[PDB]
């Protein structure tokens, strides 16, 4: 702890006398290599230390007599620190002998060829160190920088590396993280002047590459040059040698090809209209020299699984050139036939890239190839009189669809997660990095489709073929297949598609019949049906052929193979979905839909499925019912559909009537939320027209609610915590949580505000508001709040009048739980603001009809959430704080009163926030905020702050108090800084991307210490961008 | 003991404790209780070639917890840049964390995590998801909540640190 | 055409498990190459090849309770355990002498895996749907009790009608008969007292499964009476019959409707 | 200040007697209070904070307190653990910290007027009814026990609850006891003014002096004082138990009022050695039984006590009511009626905030926290570094 810590650490920082370089290198290896414990203390001090105002002045010593790098790096943190911080106030002669102290260790070290096997991390550390020097005094204290380190490095080979290294940092530094390091105006100053200065740089580098033979020296300049690369002027680039000397001196000896191939992709990225032909050039010579390394004969799948790291690397980076380059200039070659063998050479390593097993770098190609695709689309959508552009592509475009057919990713991607409870759940992954690589191959092979519907059909069908004739026969290979046929969807013309389709099942049922072996037919049954479930539009042009696939789900339903059911059951509602008005309806040759049949039949159906699977089977049958306009047969439906569940709930419901404590039994509860399951499933598919089901169950569903929620509550006050680990408490919790996901499932989807908020609403107050009240804090379900944050943004209007009680219940028991500190009971903080938000947002009157001193404590509440290191919980305070302004300032009456009384507490309590690093997040909101209340003082607020209101106008006021709470949180702050932030603060508030990099810069102005006149501030530029934001 | 220094990265809130928690004890931490400095723990994995130790260096995030920041990367073998794709700044934030890591790293496997996938509102989309790319990282989407890809960053960097490519988790 | 001939192969010849007059499909008076109606010569063949028991029962239940798989016509793993039926179309002439009837409820059926201190129900395809405290041995906390049965789990009774047993206490009985089998089993269960009543060790009421003579009059008869539970349908088993897991034609099933044209 | 809450049979004046000691030397008032049932109610109101910081009854329903967190954990220094019987320690004990400081162990009480010759077993006791007659408590478990485990009794392997008891054989005969005639004010009333034949009754046989006497399976209630979790006394709760009750005083002065019996202060106890009653008080623990401390124990009591008002005459028996009481032995209570929405929605219902007074009147009033305001001699160089520091460009 911090007694351990302090002790070590003022035993170092004594100043009394000799300083014990022993002590500190102990306490730095036991931080390197130490114990939990001692670590733990070793890192304790080694920080509480590096923090102490003074303990720079102990760093040459360590820097003197320590022996092991480790503690010689932490040295250098320290100073770090200072010069980041205190330079501008250190003693001047001291601020010079740190200058001499840490160039002169550079000369010393870096003209050693011994740096190497000294400690390349220690030299990178002391190079950083001189670039924080720089950035502190460059160029107004230092002007000769620039031409001395440029003369200095014809002194020695060694000496111009390391100065290769430094330049590159301060590149780094100075135009690649410039933001939130660096104000505004001073990192457009020190861009200007490395842009300046650059010419003689450049010279150094050409220099150096064109002349040296140091291996080291020659990489290090290119690492350099590829920053400068980042931001260089083009006429360096694309009219000196340069590109040339990277190709022809660079490019194809091995250890320099990688950092010659990225300066390359860095120049081919550039999208400039002057330089046309030293693109071509590029291209052509960049050509030439990979096929040296990487020969068209590879396979570079093998090249790349085998390779070592650097050669893979160079695969990747040649796929990114490749791909960068044809992206932004395909033109250009396009239009140039002594050109095509090399274009051609291009594309033709694109396929072998393409071959390679590696997402990533599949990734990257398949950009290229949607590209291209896109490109072709748009030139002319019509298939197989030719378009130019594609006449070009037609020797490799079939290439293309037979890799995107080859190598399609899986369509949707489940996942086996178990619950907060002890529930293993089928989980389908919405919005992944697979799922995305898997809509852009369907993307591509959809374009690829188009320009020619017959080469896709043709490929496609031979591919099934290879499957039926076992040549590329494998599960892998016939899902891959299938996935892609299906991914096609409604490319092909419907007629075209019937054609195509049923040549395709009837091939696959012909597979399914000639493969032995229950897996085999398993797997082919699977991918038939897949296809049949992509292909609704097929469905729904013949019935016959619909009711026969929908009767082998139900046939497929019993199958004792694993996968078999549950692919019936997600093909029987993706069927269902896309197909539910041929149920409602009646078809020719039918007597009766085909609803009515499935419902006669729905346990004989259902008998053989696990729990889940009938919940999928219920949701889908729930959407055919949805499908059904006529109120009244709908009514019918709806009542023989949850005929079964019924039976049991009710079976349940009189055993709980003839004893409370079967809601004990373990069996029991989980029948109850099973039950409660199928409901929510259902009431999803049905929507609105299942509140008949709802409204059946509702009442009795509220008592098991909270019977269930005093058990746990008082299992809770028996056993504390722990209990609510073991299977029973879980369970009841889980039919808690069913409860109101079923009561908020069917609010959301209500086309009733009124009904809702006189029938439903009420019992909701004591059953469950009044329960959550009652309920001990450990026992409280968080997903209360959280529903009625959906009922109110679903009634708004409707609920207004009910807000108070509500608040009763839920506002005053939950702020008790989480106003004692930030961490625990987090998902009530977020339900809890979610509510509030809900409110603000629908209920706003409810705001004005209670008492001011409660208000009070909902303001509080507000400022509390934006207050916040939990990202989500700040972000909804900010929020609610926003469109509570606005709420206010459409109410005329209390507008004037509420200015007046809180205007003061929020933006100093907002600023509080916005000066701290935790918060930055919120930046964008923050600066909408200010922006928002300073344009409200210069014209839309009429009362006056203080009595001397003649003396204190609104703007002057602001001005004078900000400026004022901001010098005494910060005193360290000039007055000039601060005046030239609070007027920025009116100046920019109708630009808010400026208001935000306004607030940025104040951000890092806060966090050093500039001291007394020392003005590299910018007022001019500054004050004048203010002007110019002024006029408009 | 054939073990391993890998040093984790990113912003707050980002989900790097729960992460390393979950893989040790096996629970999903539901606080943001932010890191100071760093902790480290000694996480175990069993391959098909024996036993593998990563120490791990679980940094904090936040600027004003931050400790030693990179001396935290000293000697580390291995790392993971990790980010939230419910929060686009925790990505845009992602090249300073590199360039920390791989100033005092030279030569080391890095793995970058999008994190909390599990969240439906995902505002980092995976089309915007590149830097990795030029920087020859591995990238992956994960979940610490629902177990998504949970496993492969460790995996990945297993492979990369022992060398054989071949190379599987296995129970006890 | 194409399209009659496409819907008429998907519905005549698309099967995983390949059974012939299965029960997950609908009767076959409504044809399959999987619908046959020469079932009588495969039950006498299939009875003809039990008498010579060439399997191993006795590890197979001590697989199934202890959950330990070893080595390389019989099934591993929980999934498939269960003894199915064809419809029942070709009807016996011996039949109300050597075949029985059991009246089926409306339920889902379950294999019962009681051991170790905990009673567990599987699915045909072998998911353990449920872990529950019974009152048959090995079902208690109170380690080589293990009992084997067959069941139809009826939701609203929250009773686990028991069809067939398997195994009792170590004894299988996989090598004895369909008649000795239901004698045994309902001999067993009536008495062991509380095994037919919720208590908290036991919430699952397990039941023995009434069966009948198929002569005549027994079937209106059975026809006739009341149930404790809905009517699901009918199975008739055939007396000898072992218990071999898998479809087979040694037991039949109807709907109840469907008896008034079975010879009565 | 410590607001007390003890039993109304018991003492509770002589608690006071020294709570004046404590105020006196403290300035800290001593409340000793007697609310209605304070074991039910002191786990339920430390539910919306009040409660009172130390309590008084027997250790079986320190148990349930225990488990909940509402018990403050005690160390005592061990010197204090010197002045009082070690398993009097193991009775407060659980799992293996001290919740409550032992006070005192908790026999027969007849007229030595009618029944001078003591039965040495109850079978004998009913058939000398017929000659007076012609010439204790029912409700309550506390009272009836002494038969009911007189021929066979969670039992000690710890209690495994699961494993409860025969019972019948001393419930039963007891019974027939009530019905052929051979609660609280009723019963007692006898045995005050000498009108028929635990130690909290013993000072109480004094105006009217009805010749009193103990002799020769009851349940041996070590009376504990438990400290609150919740109560900021923490510190001077075991002052006031330590340094002014258990002492040769305090003890002194509650047994002065209404004796305590045998007590765990070894100094006060051999005082009280010699004393007939009490000697033959820890008599009934060597044939009695240690009561339990557990959350499981107060579903058990409250069983035993219905098992017996319908055995004498009501709608059930004993064996059918053991049958029962079997059964009754994780969380004691919870919900109790499943119908209850009814019950809500046509009650009498109270008010909150945000529902009382004037929104549009004032927005004003007067009034990281939560409602806070916001929280906002040798230059470096020497040696070869500074020297070859001429700059990397030389003038
Ligand atoms: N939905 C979701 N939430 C997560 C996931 N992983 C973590 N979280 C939540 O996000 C927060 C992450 O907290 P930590 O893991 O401590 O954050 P950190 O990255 O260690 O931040 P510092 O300690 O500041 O470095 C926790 O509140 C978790 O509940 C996830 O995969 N999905
Ligand atoms: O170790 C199991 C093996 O099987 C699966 O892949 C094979 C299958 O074994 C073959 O019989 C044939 O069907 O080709 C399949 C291609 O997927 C697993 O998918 C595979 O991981 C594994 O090697
Ligand atoms: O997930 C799918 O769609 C494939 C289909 C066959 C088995 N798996
Ligand atoms: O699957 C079952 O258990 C019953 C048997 C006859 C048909 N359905
Ligand atoms: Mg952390």
């Amino acid at each position: 702890m911090t007694m351990l810590a302090d002790h070590a650490a003022r035993q170092l920082l004594d100043f009394s006398q000799k300083l014990d370089i022993n002590l500190l290198d102990n306490v730095v290896n036991c931080l390197y290599h130490g114990e939990g414990a001692q670590q733990r203390m070793a890192q304790e001090v080694l920080t509480h230390l590096k923090e102490h105002p003074d303990a720079w002045t102990r760093v040459d010593t360590i820097l003197e007599f320590s022996q092991n790098m480790n503690t010689k790096y932490y040295g250098l943190q320290i100073l770090e620190n200072v010069i980041k911080t205190r330079w501008k106030i250190l003693p001047r002669n001291q601020c010079e002998g740190i200058k001499k102290y840490v160039v002169g260790l550079i000369i010393k070290t870096s003209s050693d060829p011994t740096c190497v096997e000294k400690e390349k991390v220690y030299i990178g550390k002391l190079n950083m160190i001189l670039v924080q020097i720089l950035k502190q005094e460059w160029p107004k204290h230092w002007p000769t920088f620039i031409s001395d380190i440029v003369g200095a490095s014809r002194t020695s080979e060694s000496l111009c590396q390391n100065n290769m290294v430094i330049l590159k940092l301060l590149s780094e530094e100075v135009f690649d993280f410039s933001s939130g390091q660096i104000t505004q105006v001073k990192s457009k100053h020190l861009k200007d002047s490395m842009c300046n200065e650059f010419s003689q740089i450049f010279q150094l580098c050409q220099f150096v590459m064109e002349n040296s033979q140091n291996a080291p020296l020659v990489h290090a300049t290119l690492e350099t040059l590829l920053r400068f690369l980042n931001w260089i002027p083009l006429g360096y680039i694309f009219e000196t040698k340069l590109i040339s000397t990277l190709i022809y001196k660079f490019l194809n000896v091995p250890m320099f090809r990688n950092v010659s191939l990225k300066c390359l992709t860095e120049i081919a990225g550039v999208s400039v209209s002057q330089y046309e032909e030293q693109f071509v050039t590029l291209f052509t010579l960049t050509m030439m020299q990979l096929k040296q390394m990487l020969p068209l004969n590879t396979n570079i799948r093998l090249a790349y699984s085998n390779g070592k790291d650097d050669e893979q690397n160079f695969i990747q980076n040649l796929s990114l050139f490749l791909c960068t380059f044809l992206k932004e200039h395909d033109q250009l070659i396009e239009k140039r036939l002594n050109l095509r063998e090399t274009l051609m050479e291009a594309l033709h390593y694109m396929l072998l890239v393409s071959e390679v097993e590696e997402t990533e770098i599949f990734k990257i190609c398949l950009e290229y190839w949607n590209h291209l695709a896109a490109e072709l689309y748009r030139e002319s959508p019509f298939s197989t009189d030719v378009p130019p552009r594609r006449q070009l592509y037609l020797p490799m475009l079939f290439k293309v669809r037979l890799l995107m057919v080859s190598r399609m990713a899986k369509p949707e991607e489940v996942l086996v997660v178990e619950n907060d409870q002890g529930e293993v759940v089928r989980e389908f992954m919405k919005d992944t990095d697979s799922i995305n690589l898997y809509k852009n191959m369907r993307e591509t092979l959809v374009y690829l489709t188009h320009l020619d519907y017959v080469d896709t059909e043709r490929i496609m069908t031979e591919k099934l073929h290879n499957q039926v004739n076992g040549t590329e026969w494998s599960w892998k290979n016939l899902n891959t297949l299938c996935w892609a046929i299906g991914s096609i969807s409604g490319a092909m013309h419907e007629e075209d598609e019937k054609r195509f389709l049923v040549t395709v099942i009837k091939d696959l049922l012909g597979l399914c019949e000639q493969k032995r072996g229950k897996d085999n037919k398993a797997i082919i049954a699977s991918n038939i049906m897949y296809i049949v479930g992509q292909y609704p539009r097929f469905l729904r042009a013949h019935w016959k052929f619909l009711k026969t696939v929908v009767n082998k789900l139900f046939e497929f339903m019993h199958e004792t193979h694993d996968g078999v059911q549950d692919m019936a059951c997600d093909t029987f509602i993706k069927i269902a979905q896309k197909c539910r008005r041929h149920f409602v309806q009646v078809q020719v040759g039918e007597v009766m839909p085909f609803i009515d049949e499935i419902l006669n039949n729905i346990n004989t159906i259902i008998c053989d499925l696990q729990p889940q699977q009938v919940h999928t089977f219920y949701e889908a049958v729930g959407y055919m019912i949805g499908a059904q306009t006529d109120q009244t047969v709908q009514e019918h439906l709806i009542e023989k559909y949850m005929l079964l569940p019924n039976q049991v709930w009710d079976s349940i419901i009189q055993q709980a009537t003839k004893n409370v404590d079967i809601l004990k039994d373990p069996e029991t509860v989980k029948q109850l939320g099973s039950i409660l399951k199928t409901n929510v499933r259902a009431c999803k598919a049905v929507g609105h027209p299942f509140v008949i089901q709802l409204g059946r169950i509702y009442l009795d569903m509220l008592n098991v609610y909270k019977c269930l929620s005093e058990n746990i509550s008082a299992a809770i006050q028996a056993n504390g915590e722990m209990v609510t680990k073991q299977p029973l408490i879980r369970s009841m919790r889980t039919v808690k949580r069913e409860t109101l996901k079923l009561i908020s499932g069917w609010v959301s989807r209500s086309n009733d505000p009124q009904m809702v908020a006189e029938n439903f609403v009420p019992p909701l107050l004591d059953a469950v508001l009044i329960d959550y009240q009652r309920n001990v804090p450990a026992a409280r379900e968080p997903e209360v709040l959280s529903t009625m944050a959906i009922i109110v943004n679903k009634l708004g209007g409707h609920i207004t009048a009910e807000i108070p009680q509500i608040f009763d219940a839920v506002f005053e028991c939950t702020l008790n739980m989480i106003n004692k500190d930030f961490e625990e009971y987090p998902e009530h903080r977020t339900n809890f603001f979610l509510l509030l938000q809900a409110v603000n947002s629908h209920c706003f009157p409810a705001f004005l009809a209670i008492p001011p001193t409660q208000f009070k404590l909902v303001l509080d509440s507000i400022i509390w959430a934006f207050k916040h290191t939990m990202r989500n919980v700040a972000d909804t305070g900010l929020q609610i704080l926003f469109t509570l302004l606005q709420n206010v300032a459409q109410e005329e009456a209390a507008a004037q009163s509420f200015y007046q009384t809180y205007f003061c507490d929020i933006l100093q309590h907002i600023f509080s926030v916005v000066t701290d690093t935790s918060h930055t997040a919120g930046l964008t909101m923050h600066a909408s905020i200010l922006a928002y209340m300073f344009n409200l003082v210069e014209e839309g607020k009429i009362s006056t702050s203080l009595n001397p209101g003649n003396p204190v106008n609104n703007q002057i006021f602001l001005q004078e108090y900000v400026a004022n709470l901001l010098k005494s949180a910060f005193p360290h702050l000039q007055d000039a800084q601060v005046k030239l932030f609070v007027t920025g603060l009116f100046s920019l508030n109708q630009d808010i991307p400026a208001f935000k990099e306004h607030l940025r810069d104040f951000l890092v102005q806060i966090k050093e210490f500039a001291g007394e006149d020392t003005s590299d501030l910018f007022l001019e530029e500054r004050e004048i961008a203010l002007r110019q934001a002024d006029e408009e | 003991q054939v073990q391993f220094k890998l040093v984790l990265v990113g912003d707050g809130g980002t989900g790097k404790t729960t992460f390393v928690k979950r893989h040790l004890t096996g629970e999903f931490e539901k606080k943001y209780v932010a890191t100071l400095g760093v902790e480290v723990h000694p996480l175990v994995f069993h391959t098909n070639r024996g036993p593998i130790k990563f120490n791990v260096w679980d940094t904090a995030g936040l600027e004003k917890f931050g400790g030693l920041r990179d001396g935290y990367y000293i000697q580390a073998q291995c790392a993971i840049i990790m980010f939230d794709v419910t929060s686009r700044v925790t990505y845009k934030n992602v090249p300073n964390w590199h360039r920390d890591l791989v100033r005092v790293c030279e030569n080391i496997p890095i793995v970058l995590c999008g994190n909390k996938v599990d969240i439906k509102d995902r505002k980092v989309k995976a089309k915007s998801i590149v830097f990795h790319r030029k920087k020859n990282l591995q990238y992956y989407d994960i979940s610490a909540k629902s177990n998504y890809n949970f496993e492969k960053p460790f995996l990945w960097l297993a492979r990369k640190l022992i060398g054989d490519p071949n190379l599987e988790f296995v129970a006890m | 055409g194409s399209m009659e001939e496409l819907s008429q192969a998907l519905a005549s010849s698309f099967s995983v498990s390949q059974d012939l007059n299965s029960t997950a499909a609908p009767h076959p008076r409504l044809k399959s190459k999987y619908s046959s109606l020469e079932q009588s010569e495969r039950r006498r063949r299939l009875l003809e090849l039990q008498k010579s028991k060439r399997l191993d029962y006795v590890n197979h239940a001590r697989r199934l309770a202890e959950d330990d798989w070893t080595g390389m016509k019989l099934p591993k793993h929980y999934a498939n355990q269960l003894m199915l039926s064809e419809w029942l179309i070709d009807v016996p002439s011996d039949l109300g002498q050597e075949w029985i009837v059991v009246v089926c409820p409306v339920g889902k059926r379950a294999l019962i895996v009681a051991s170790r201190g905990s009673t567990s129900a599987y699915t045909k395809s072998g998911y353990c749907v449920n872990r529950f405290s019974s009152l048959l041995p090995g079902g208690n906390r109170r380690a080589k009790d293990y009992t084997i049965l067959d069941c139809i789990y009826n939701e609203v009774n929250q009773t686990y009608y028991v069809l067939d047993v398997m195994c009792w206490r170590g004894h299988p009985f996989y090598d004895c008969q369909t008649d000795f089998r239901f004698y045994w089993m309902h001999s067993k269960l009536p008495e062991e007292e509380g095994l037919g009543e919720k208590t908290k060790l036991n919430p699952f009421k397990f039941v023995g499964l009434k069966n009948f003579p198929c002569t005549p009059e027994s079937l209106c008869d059975v026809l006739s009476m009341d149930f404790p539970f809905e009517v699901d349908g009918l199975l008739f088993y055939h007396k000898q019959t072992h218990y071999s897991p898998g479809s087979t034609p040694l037991v039949g099933w109807l709907r109840p409707y469907m008896v008034s044209d079975v010879l009565g | 200040k410590l607001v007390i809450w003890i039993n109304g049979d018991k003492g509770y004046n002589g608690l006071a007697e020294v709570g004046k000691k404590f105020e006196k030397d403290t300035g800290i008032k001593v409340t000793v209070e007697h609310p209605d049932k304070l074991e039910e109610k002191f786990p339920q109101v430390a539910a919306t904070g009040d409660g009172p910081d130390i309590i008084f009854w027997a250790h079986d329903r320190f148990g349930g307190y225990a488990q909940s967190g509402l018990l403050a954990e005690i160390t005592p220094d061990k010197a204090f653990q010197d002045k009082l019987y070690p398993f009097t320690w193991d009775a407060v004990r659980y799992n293996g910290k001290l919740i409550a400081y032992p006070i005192a162990v908790e026999s027969l009480i007849y007229n030595k007027d009618l029944l001078p010759n003591p039965p040495k077993t109850w079978e004998e006791i009913p058939a000398l009814d017929k000659e007076l007659k012609a010439k204790f408590n029912l409700q309550e478990p506390y009272f009836t026990w002494p038969l009911i485990a007189a021929d066979g009794g969670f039992k000690y392997e710890k209690y495994d609850i699961k494993d409860v008891g025969g019972a019948k054989a001393g419930l039963t005969f007891l019974v027939d006891l009530i019905k052929n005639k051979h609660d609280y004010s009723i019963a007692e009333a006898a045995f005050n003014k000498g009108e028929t034949a635990g130690p909290w009754a013993w000072s109480n046989i004094d105006t009217s002096k009805v010749n009193y006497g103990v002799t020769v399976k009851p349940f041996v209630g070590v009376l504990s004082a438990g400290i609150n979790a919740a109560s900021p006394n923490k510190e001077l709760a075991k002052e006031f138990l330590e340094n002014y009750l258990l002492t040769d005083e305090g003890l002194e002065a509650v047994n002065k009022d209404k004796p305590l019996g045998a007590v765990a202060l070894k100094s006060y106890e051999e005082e009280l050695a010699k004393d007939p009653r009490i000697a033959a008080t820890m008599e009934n623990a060597q044939k009695g039984e240690i009561m339990p401390n557990i959350p499981q124990m107060s579903a058990f009591w409250y069983a035993v006590r219905t098992a017996v008002i319908n055995a004498a005459s009501g709608r059930q028996t004993v064996d059918e009511a053991l049958a029962a009481a079997q059964t009754n032995a994780e969380f004691s209570n919870t919900s109790n009626l499943f119908g209850n929405s009814g019950a809500k929605t046509f009650g009498g219902f109270a008010s909150s905030s945000f529902g009382e007074q004037k929104p549009t009147g004032t927005f004003s009033s007067g009034g990281p926290t939560f409602g806070g305001s916001p929280g906002f001699g040798k230059v470096f160089g020497e040696g070869t570094a500074a020297a070859s520091a001429g700059g990397f460009g030389f003038g």
